[PDB]
RNA sequence: UAAAGUUGCUGCAGUUAAAAAGCUCGUAGUUGGAUCU
RNA sequence: AGAUACCGUCGUAGUUCCGACCAUAAACGAUGCCGACCGGCGAUGCGGCGGCGUUAUUCCCAUGACCCGCCGGGCAGCUUCCGGGAAACCAAAGUCUUUGGGUUCCGGGGGGAGUAUGGUUGCAAAGCUGAAACUUAAAGGAAUUGACGGAAGGGCACCACC
């Protein structure tokens, strides 16, 4: 936030985070994720410090904004939980999405069909998205990740401490990232809530898709 | 860098990791140079300025690039104190 | 070259382990290096369950079981196919097969 | 490891002197058995009397008669 | 030849020499 | 048991600097360690350090600035004359452009250039570059 | 064995990737359009590619096909993903929050929020699965 | 004609990257040998260090491939080493030349003593290692020449080192490991942090950031 | 991780360490003033006492030695000093 | 003699290539924590 | 085929104990001891410290059995581009040409050969110490691809079977 009242945390943001359960980590704690937790609960669940989450989200948004060609940022999601969120983020901010399987050699094999050379990489989970993470170490590609308590931080340059297992949490995290990137760029404004709401970024089961119509 | 006559004789001056102050080699393809955008004090928008941080491949490999970039941003006013 | 980190036995932190005789050949093998199976068997085979149950003098006798611990040397355990050779990477897996 | 003390010169020198005897060439040169066993007795050349002409078979991979002389 | 059997052979040779060399 | 506390301190500084750490803890502290550290710091190789005073034998927290390639000890402390200094420099230092050999001389603990300036010899403590 | 080889499958994949709108609904239309815009040497091969075109298009009505990168499929996916209710799932009146996360909020200058509700902590610390 | 496949290649072809040192400064991978052909293609000299036949036994006889070790480099601070294995010797040599061009690294040169004139030797003692072969390079006085074995001498001369002392340990008979170890020792010259490289580094816009819109319109 | 630093508090990371391994070593024990309800005077007892101490005016077992911290009898009110 | 860092003080090795005593104790030898302007 | 062996039936010394001897093992972690430093994680054994809650002492506290942690030694394990190594692999077999913390034993191509001889110890068997002449261009280590296996697991053809 930079100790800026314009960039500080709002009550609506905290309420959304609590409703989505973003503060809820796992029973395991990666030693490089210690500074981002608050305390362990009596049932073993680690609580993620939401102020630190906001700080890291704003730092990631600043890193994304400082790339003039938006298509030079790649947003990855191998898991089905974050594919919809990544597609919506790419549509909103102009980034390039890789939803689904990330074929190896996409960053390293210049002969390949889907070969692309991003300037920044954002992944939904270091564990699930370990392949783009490892490939980023071959082409000088910095990485932004949504990291749970037990996520490994290797090849992750900006880790956003959050629950990345729940569909609500992942969707909301991507939604906040898109909102903050747009706000920092110049599009939209902080004087009014954003028109999009996080439920559009969420992943929904096909049974729920059928039921809700 | 220099000789007795005073001119600079190196081919180039390689960068140093902003966290470890070690030379980043010519073939350190895991090293990154990340620019973090500066934000205008009153409106919170990108003002065209940024602060650069070069992190070597070793630091990224040991998982310490995240904490090092956090430390640099905190010492640079980007990340709020406390 | 060393094939296994534990040398194919569980002897860590002691010098000597008492031997036992293989049930198949009467070979002396250390108790930690011996390959141990604990069989629980119905004393009446599946085909003979009906006949004995019908011929019982009681109602719902629930037939007794048989608890036999077998200790095998490596050669007899390999020939009997209790254990088998594995790939260099699958060797390290100590997880028992599903049952 | 090896000793590194300012007063270990006797230890180092003595250990080197004992360990030099496990050098095959050093032992051959300094034991005196090889010089005794050498028919030339330390000479580069020697004069002799030819006793007979002997034909020596070349070793197995090759095949020839090496024409030698007993002297 | 197995090393221990060669060792046994050498032991037997030494014993025979000790017997013969009175 | 531990001899040569300076060897332990130098190995600790070396191991910490190779891991890219910002500070290193050294225990026990000693006058020779403090003088060697001061020589290292006057040439810009370590940075500031704090002497924690416990009533038995102090500790030192040394701030590391990653300009150090190798700090090492030379055991035993061979007596070094001004003639042998060039041979020791050739053996130990990576270049004639940089790197220092630290000696303890009757004029104090100093690098090899300062020992040549005062025209003195002494005993080699170690080296850093 | 009626497995269709990579020639048939890949040619049909390229055709549906390329001339997705040009296709028909009946197999006999499919073979005619395939023979119009493809150098297929023989009748049997063009029949086989046409048949797999029909089967692939049948697979299209229910979802995407892995090897196909048509723009219309992306448009369909992005329209299907453009669903939003009138009420956000995160818009709820009562949020159950444990005391520890309440203390986290309070140290975060958010202890004055009245949207949360006290959920009592667990009776015990029995969360590990039994060992062995 | 050269049709660049990478962003770096496109930036180089359009005269946006003024030197090869701008690529080395940001440590960008060079995936196109035409970049090196552009920047140094008039002064590079390639030498086939060796052709080595390697045999893989099969159901009937040994399948033989030939591995070309090729050293390349202009004699003014750039050198590369490339190894390529192929069925035919000619294509192995072609691929090895390509790979040596791709692996060209800068060479830092220094002074043994007084700093009059251009640098002539290695800035300091540097050791390189490859598969039990250790090659140590030591600064030497001006006019000494390369005091080394022929294999490291070739690479050191190609790198613009005029005088240097050499030590070698291990199975240097294996020419590939010897060459790779001396190449590693040469490439470690610019990775060594000497006190003249203590000045704080002034960060510059990377080529991808500086000429972004050029690539966007493409 | 940035030892002896006030910016990141570590009372909790220092009293967690081994007593000898702390920055400055300090005992984990204490002396305690004990009142016995039947008695009328202070008794200063070591926390890790190895002696079965009795009241200075009576014959009541104040505490018993254990493997570590001594076990006090019921009703005796004990308060640490300093 | 150098090459031989294949006698290694500089400067070698000792899991599997040659090699750490079966294991402890122990005199000589060697080596020894902080601290005094 | 032969068996002098494997397999079977017997069976002496021995295997057991007491008192003297012997001092050797793939006596192995094929890895000397002491000290410092350099990742992560979950367990486990002992001791201590702290703490919701559950049980037994059929009553207060305490004390046991659990549960959640912390600290110290210990046997280990998993993981890791710490680093090393010829590699196998090793958080030591790391902190090594950027080579020096202290110290003991010990190796120097393969055989001859742990042999001869001398000394010494032992009742003996043998143990410790321990060559040379001579012979030889390799012997050896790790890993790779094949071939083969009286190794295991699969698949296929009515030139296989049912």
């Amino acid at each position: 936030s930079g100790a800026l009242d314009v960039l500080q945390m709002k009550e609506e943001d905290v309420l959304k985070f609590l409703a989505a359960g973003t503060h809820l980590g796992g029973t395991n704690l990666d030693f490089q994720m210690e500074q981002y937790i608050y305390k362990r609960k009596s049932d073993g669940i680690y609580i993620i410090n939401l102020k630190r989450t906001w700080e890291k989200l704003l730092l990631a948004a600043r890193a994304i904004v400082a790339i003039e060609n938006p298509a030079d940022v790649s947003v990855i999601s191998s898991r089905n939980t974050g594919q919809r969120a990544v597609l919506k983020f790419a549509a909103a901010t102009g980034a390039t999405p890789i939803a689904g399987r990330f074929t190896p050699g996409t960053f390293t094999n210049q002969i390949q069909a889907a070969f692309r050379e991003p300037r920044l990489l954002v992944v939904t989970d270091p564990r699930a998205d370990h392949q783009p993470l490892t490939e980023a170490s071959y082409v000088n590609l910095p990485t932004i990740a949504l990291c749970n308590t037990d996520s490994p931080l290797r090849y992750v340059d900006i880790a956003i401490p959050c629950n990345n297992k729940g569909a609500h949490s992942v969707g909301l995290m991507w939604w906040m990232l898109a909102r903050e990137v747009l706000r920092m760029r110049g599009t939209i404004s902080r004087e009014h809530p954003w028109e999009v709401m996080p439920d559009l970024y969420f992943y929904r089961d096909p049974e729920e898709i059928e039921k809700e119509e | 860098m220099q000789n007795d006559a005073g001119e600079f004789v190196d081919l180039y001056v390689p960068r140093k990791c902003s966290a470890s102050n070690r030379i980043i080699g010519a073939k350190d393809h895991a090293s990154i140079q990340m620019n973090v955008a500066e934000v205008d004090k009153v409106t919170g928008r990108f003002n065209g300025q940024f602060k650069t941080y070069a992190i070597c491949g070793a630091i990224r490999r040991m998982g310490e690039s995240d904490d090092s970039i956090l430390r640099l941003a905190k010492a640079d006013g980007i990340v709020s104190k406390n | 070259t060393k094939k296994r980190r534990n040398n194919g036995r569980a002897k860590k932190g002691r010098g000597h382990v008492q031997p036992i005789r293989c049930t198949n050949c009467a070979r002396c093998v250390p108790k930690d290096k011996a390959i141990k199976k604990f069989v629980i068997r119905n004393i009446v085979e599946a085909a003979a369950v009906r006949d004995i149950s019908e011929a019982s003098v009681f109602d719902a006798y629930v037939l007794p079981k048989l608890y036999v611990k077998l200790h095998y040397c490596v050669s007899c355990v390999i020939h009997s196919k209790v254990v088998r050779n594995r790939s260099r990477e699958a060797r390290k897996d100590r997880t028992p097969p599903p049952r | 490891g090896k000793c590194r003390g300012l007063r270990t010169a006797r230890k180092l020198r003595s250990h080197r002197r004992d360990q030099k005897w496990h050098d095959k060439q050093y032992k051959k040169a300094h034991l005196g058995t090889a010089l005794k066993a050498n028919p030339f007795g330390g000479a580069s050349h020697a004069k002799g009397i030819v006793l007979e002409k002997v034909g020596v078979e070349a070793k197995q991979p090759n095949s020839a008669i090496r024409k030698c002389v007993r002297v | 030849m197995r090393a221990k059997w060669r060792k046994k052979r050498m032991r037997r040779l030494k014993r025979k020499r000790r017997k013969m060399r009175q | 048991v531990r001899m040569n506390v300076l060897a332990d301190a130098l190995k600790s500084i070396n191991n910490a600097e190779k891991r890219g750490k910002r500070q290193v803890l050294i225990r026990p502290c000693s006058k020779v360690i403090v003088r060697f550290l001061t020589v290292m710091m006057k040439h810009g190789y370590i940075g500031e350090f704090e002497i924690i005073d416990d009533h038995r034998a102090g500790k030192i927290v040394v701030n590391l600035t990653g300009r150090l390639n190798k700090c090492g000890v030379i055991s035993p402390r061979f007596d070094v004359q001004l003639k042998d200094l060039e041979k020791w420099q050739n053996n130990l230092l990576p270049s004639r452009q940089f790197g220092f050999i630290v000696l303890t001389t009757s004029a104090g603990i100093m690098d090899h250039e300062e020992a040549r300036r005062k025209h003195t010899g002494g005993k080699i403590l170690g080296f850093f570059f | 064995g009626r497995v269709r080889t990579k020639t048939v499958k890949k040619a049909a994949r390229v055709i549906i990737e390329k001339y997705y709108t040009r296709l028909g609904n009946d197999f006999h239309t499919n073979k005619r359009v395939c023979e119009e815009i493809a150098i297929i040497p023989s009748k049997k091969l063009r029949n086989k590619i046409a048949g797999y075109v029909t089967h692939l298009m049948k697979r299209i009505q229910r979802g995407p096909v892995r090897g196909i990168s048509i723009k219309l499929q992306e448009e369909e996916r992005e329209r299907r993903d453009n669903y939003v209710p009138e009420v956000s799932a995160l818009d709820q009146e009562i949020i159950e929050v444990d005391p520890d996360t309440k203390e986290m909020l309070k140290l975060l200058d958010f202890g004055s929020l009245s949207n949360l509700q006290v959920t009592q902590p667990t009776v015990g610390m029995n969360f590990k699965t039994p060992r062995g | 004609e050269w049709m660049p496949v990478t962003k770096l290649g496109r930036l180089v072809k359009d005269m946006k990257i003024k030197s090869l040192e701008e690529i080395y400064l940001f440590s960008l991978p060079i995936k196109e040998s035409e970049i090196i052909d552009f920047f140094l293609g008039a002064s590079l000299k390639d030498e086939v260090l060796k052709i080595m036949p390697v045999q893989k036994q099969t159901r009937a006889g040994q399948r033989t491939r030939f591995k070309a070790f090729v050293a390349i480099g202009d004699y003014n601070g750039h050198v590369g080493l490339g190894v390529k294995c192929s069925k035919e010797v000619a294509t192995a040599i072609r691929g090895a030349i390509i790979l040596a061009k791709l692996s060209i690294v800068p060479v830092r040169r220094g002074y043994w003593g007084n700093k009059i004139g251009k640098p002539h030797t290695v800035p300091c003692k540097v050791t390189g290692r490859c598969g039990s072969v250790l090659v140590r390079l030591i600064p030497a006085p001006r006019g000494t020449g390369i005091v080394s074995a022929p294999v490291p001498k070739k690479l050191l001369m190609m790198a613009g080192i005029d005088d240097c002392y050499t030590s070698a340990r291990g199975c240097t008979a294996t020419l590939g490991n010897f060459a790779k170890a001396t190449f590693d020792a040469i490439s470690k010259t610019y990775s060594y942090l000497t006190p003249d490289l203590w000045k704080e580094t002034v960060f510059t816009k990377s080529p991808y950031q500086e000429f972004t819109d050029h690539l966007v319109k493409t | 991780p940035l030892a002896k630093d006030l910016l990141h508090p570590s009372p909790e990371e220092e009293k967690r360490k081994h007593k000898k391994k702390r920055l400055v070593q300090s005992p984990n024990s204490y002396f305690m003033d004990v009142k016995c309800p039947g008695c009328y005077k202070i008794t200063t007892v070591f926390s890790h006492a190895q002696t079965v101490v009795l009241c200075v005016g009576c014959s009541t077992v104040l505490c018993q030695p254990t493997g570590g911290k001594a076990r006090l009898t019921e009703g005796c009110s004990f308060r640490r000093k300093q």
